[PDB]
RNA sequence: UGGGAGAGGGUGGUGGAAUUCCCGGAGUAGCGGUGAAAUGCGCAGAUACCGGGAGGAACGCCGAUGGCGAAGGCAGCCACCUGGUCCACCCGUGACGCUGAGGCGCGAAAGCGUGGGGAGCAAACCGGAUUAGAUACCCGGGUAGUCCACGCCCUAAACGAUGCGCGCUAGGUCUCUGGGUCUCCUGGGGGCCGAAGCUAACGCGUUAAGCGCGCCGCCUGGGGAGUACGGCCGCAAGGC
């Protein structure tokens, strides 16, 4: 439930922000914290290699548990729901019954006092993480390993899930949140439930200034450029793309599809996006 | 506490001790959620009106039982869990209405 | 020819009796009416309801062809 | 629901003497107890309106008796309300 | 080929085809009121349907085919004619049995039929 | 106190039929559609048949002249939560009642905002016909929307065109649902036909539109006009 504001300044009329109201802890775990080197979007030779970043707030890094096979077998207590500046879904902190701790992406409905564990005995429980292969059919999940044991790597921003649709021999079909239909190996990890914080999406940024905080600086239109700069550069007035519409580099950027035709996951696409 | 009657189909083409292990999780669940079992009619193998699971048949399991009201639903759910539990009908136990 | 008259004493909240339930059926799987069935209004509910529910459970059809 | 137990309870709490069944007090707690468990339902069925007119009947039948009990006596009236907890 | 197999008549308003297949339901042939040269309207009338069965029944015959058991879907003017083409065709019909669609009041009917 | 009937409401589940799309099989010269056509689809393998899968919506028979609700309205099935209501006993309170300007809540469809969903259907729109024309009816397509959640809008042939409460004034017939002593007697509903009486007539008639009392709403020739101005409400449409 996004939290809004009197428009006492112009923009306080739409600027919108998370309620925060499922945090129960305010500072991150010291011993598993560390720090994050910004980058500007420069690379090692020091180019602007993606344009319009940097200025944003320091941030730790919390580094997080994406494999939970690590620890087949050991119960853990969740300890606290915290925030998590460097993704969009909440984080939970785990106190194992070993006495380590670690930390979880949120998802939602996962609770303070509850327990949760891993492995292929796991109760179908949200927070409770299994292969694939053990996890019955339509069961709503997130934080999906894509190869065994290479780490979650689909559905973990706020709100996504995956949705298992079926199994053929060794692979299960996973419906990802795109909508793309996929075949992803029956012993690749997943976690019971959707990723929480839904509601990130419905966030209204409300300034110019907000996104500065984020680390995103202006993006400038091609057709603001000149020639030398963009093919939508210069032109006497305004002026229509006159062209089919181009990225800064000259690739056509309405519809050209960029997905490279013999690539070997293609034998495991199913079915291309939606929407 | 309120009676009702569990119906459960399950697996027709299972071994009798992985048909034990189904009725064991069962067990255990019904024992869980608080219920009290009184009867127990079992009359396994019939064939269906219709194909379930692409399967003419199913092992029909049955119990009289006394459990509280507030939990039946979850109960009902955490059996319909397992694959091989392919229907699961919780009702109401109800005084028999005659004709005749 | 009556289905109340052509059977003793039976409960019709019973939903697995099946042996009893499907004289209630046409030869297509439709629930009687009760031209047919004899029962009453009150009767008819109770036993429409749990003819459904044994359709769910499997015991009864929900449909049938017409053989000639 | 609501038991016979509990009810009994409320009955036997606010019986004017062992036996009353009818009186304006007990008619007033029973009255309560149906309002609060409803208040409660609605707090979480916010879309069960059909039900909240019923509230809304049981509510109106309080007050009338609450009238009632208040003309003839207001001692009685002030006992009976701070036992239930009313009067916003 | 196969000596016995079954036949399917589908019978609308505005044609009736007939399709000829096997014991495990894969068709061995077809016909209907377009095979036989009827376009429009007549493709609809009994008598399409008559030499649509005909012509399904001769060339599964000419298949070995001797034995079917009739499948009828629609309610179209050709159904009852194309069961009587059938038998006296020299195929020997060994059943009849409905199967028209039917919705336990599933999706909402195009305006026409409401 | 003890009982009952019910698509009354809210929430969470879940079953089958059907349509569409997709994959596999088999198969070939049309299918579809109409008054007749054409557009459309189809040898790039369609239609018809079989196996498989995904997804949405709506619940056949039961089912009715039926039931429930204050109205709007409510129909697979299961459970939870919750309302109303009727009946038996005649046990308790002792007129605690009726109506109700304002107020407050509910309020079909369509429409609106933000997400989501989208099979079928289908405003707009495109095409094919018809026609003098055809911004239509008929056909092939098709976007909102129809569906879900929350928040709005507050209208209607929102009808029984019949405000609510109470008492009184022949009966006959059918039905739903209770109770009994089970012919029947008796309650509470739902229809038909009719006593007396009412009505301009049609018709109403113990479900009054009869005979009476209470209270509220409303009318005062047609058009202008449910328009304008003003005020209040609404994001807007527009409502009062
Ligand atoms: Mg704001
Ligand atoms: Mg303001
Ligand atoms: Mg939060
Ligand atoms: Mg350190
Ligand atoms: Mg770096
Ligand atoms: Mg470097
Ligand atoms: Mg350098
Ligand atoms: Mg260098
Ligand atoms: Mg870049
Ligand atoms: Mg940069
Ligand atoms: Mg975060
Ligand atoms: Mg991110
Ligand atoms: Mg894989
Ligand atoms: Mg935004
Ligand atoms: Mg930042
Ligand atoms: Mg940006
Ligand atoms: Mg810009
Ligand atoms: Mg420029
Ligand atoms: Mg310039
Ligand atoms: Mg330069
Ligand atoms: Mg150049
Ligand atoms: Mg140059
Ligand atoms: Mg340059
Ligand atoms: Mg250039
Ligand atoms: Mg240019
Ligand atoms: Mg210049
Ligand atoms: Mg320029
Ligand atoms: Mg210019
Ligand atoms: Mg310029
Ligand atoms: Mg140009
Ligand atoms: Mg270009
Ligand atoms: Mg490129
Ligand atoms: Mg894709
Ligand atoms: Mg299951
Ligand atoms: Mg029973
Ligand atoms: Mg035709
Ligand atoms: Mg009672
Ligand atoms: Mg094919
Ligand atoms: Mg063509
Ligand atoms: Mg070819
Ligand atoms: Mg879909
Ligand atoms: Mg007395
Ligand atoms: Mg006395
Ligand atoms: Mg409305
Ligand atoms: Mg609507
Ligand atoms: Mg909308
Ligand atoms: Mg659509
Ligand atoms: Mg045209
Ligand atoms: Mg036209
Ligand atoms: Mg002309
Ligand atoms: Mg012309
Ligand atoms: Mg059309
Ligand atoms: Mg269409
Ligand atoms: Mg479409
Ligand atoms: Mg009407
Ligand atoms: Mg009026
Ligand atoms: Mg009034
Ligand atoms: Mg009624
Ligand atoms: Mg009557
Ligand atoms: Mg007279
Ligand atoms: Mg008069
Ligand atoms: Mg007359
Ligand atoms: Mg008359
Ligand atoms: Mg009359
Ligand atoms: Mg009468
Ligand atoms: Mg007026
Ligand atoms: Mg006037
Ligand atoms: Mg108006
Ligand atoms: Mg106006
Ligand atoms: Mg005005
Ligand atoms: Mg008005």
């Amino acid at each position: 439930a996004v939290k809004k504001f009197k428009p006492y300044t112009p923009s306080r009329r739409f600027m919108t922000v998370a309620d925060f109201s499922e945090i129960t802890k305010t500072e991150p775990e010291k011993s598993l914290v560390k720090p994050l080197k910004k980058t500007g979007g420069r690379n090692n030779q020091g180019r602007i290699t993606v344009r319009f970043r940097g200025g944003g707030h320091k941030r730790l890094y919390r580094i997080i548990d994406f494999k939970r096979w690590d620890k087949v077998g050991i119960p853990a207590k969740v300890a606290a729901i915290e925030y998590d500046p460097n993704r969009s879904a909440r984080i939970a902190l785990l106190h194992y019954v070993d006495g380590e701790k670690r930390y979880i992406i949120a998802p939602d409905g996962l609770q303070v006092g509850q327990q949760v564990v891993a492995g292929p005995d796991a109760p179908i429980q949200v927070g409770n993480a299994l292969p694939l292969r053990f996890i019955p059919v339509g069961t709503v999940v997130h934080a999906v390993e894509l190869e065994p044991k290479k780490g979650a790597k689909l559905a973990r921003a706020a709100g996504t899930s995956a949705q298992i649709q079926g199994r053929e021999g060794d692979y299960v079909i996973l419906r990802l949140p795109s909508g793309e239909l996929r075949k992803v190996h029956g012993e690749c990890y997943a976690t019971v439930g959707a990723v929480g914080n839904a509601d990130h999406k419905n966030i209204v940024l409300g300034k110019a200034g907000r996104s500065r905080w984020l680390g995103r600086r202006p993006h400038v239109r091609g057709a603001a450029m000149n020639p030398v700069d963009h093919p939508h550069g210069g032109g006497e007035g305004r002026a229509p793309r006159g062209r089919p519409p181009a990225s800064p580099w000259g690739w056509q950027t309405k519809g050209l599809k960029t997905r490279k035709r013999r690539k070997p996951s293609s034998r495991f696409i199913i079915a291309r996006r939606k929407k | 506490m309120r009676r009702y009657e569990v119906n459960i189909v399950l697996n027709p083409n299972l071994d009798q001790s992985q048909l034990a292990l189904e009725k064991e999780i069962i067990q255990r669940a019904l024992e869980n959620y608080g219920a009290r079992v009184e009867k127990v009619e079992e009359l396994g193998l019939r064939r269906l009106a219709y194909p379930i699971a692409k399967d003419p048949q199913g092992y029909f399991l049955w119990y009289q039982v006394e459990m509280p009201e507030d939990r039946v639903n979850d109960l009902a759910r955490e059996l319909r869990i397992r694959d091989n539990v392919r229907r699961v009908m919780v009702v109401k136990s109800q005084e028999p209405f005659l004709a005749n | 020819a009556k289905v109340k008259a052509t059977l003793g004493e039976f409960d019709l909240r019973d939903y697995r009796n099946v042996e009893v339930l499907k004289r209630f059926l046409s030869e297509t799987g439709k629930i009687l009416p009760r031209r047919r069935t004899g029962l009453s209004a009150k009767e008819q509910r109770i036993l429409a309801k749990t003819i459904k529910r044994a359709r769910i459970l499997g015991l009864l059809p929900f449909t049938e062809k017409l053989v000639r | 629901p609501i038991t016979k137990e509990e009810k009994q309870k409320v009955i036997q709490e606010f019986a004017r003497f062992p036996g009353d069944t009818g009186s304006t007090e007990v008619q007033v707690a029973l009255l309560t107890l149906r309002i609060n468990r409803l208040s409660e339902h609605l707090k979480v069925h916010k879309k069960d309106h059909h039900s909240h007119r019923g509230l809304l009947m049981m509510v109106g039948q309080r007050r009338r008796l609450l009238r009632y009990l208040q003309r003839e006596d207001p001692e009685r009236y002030r006992a009976l309300i701070e036992k239930l907890g009313i009067r916003g | 080929q196969v000596a016995s197999g079954r036949a399917y008549i589908h019978a609308s308003y505005n044609n009736t085809i007939v399709t000829i297949t096997d014991p495990d339901g894969n068709p061995i042939t077809w016909s209907s009121g377009g095979v036989i040269g009827y376009k429009g309207s007549r493709k609809g009338t009994p008598y399409a349907a008559q030499l649509a069965a005909l012509d399904a029944a001769k060339k599964a015959m000419a298949y070995g085919m001797q034995s079917v058991d009739v499948i009828v879907r629609g309610t179209g003017a050709g159904r009852e004619q194309a069961i009587r083409a059938l038998q006296a065709s020299g195929l020997q019909v060994k059943s009849i049995v409905d199967d028209t669609p039917v919705p336990h009041n599933g999706c909402r009917p195009k305006k026409k039929f409401r």
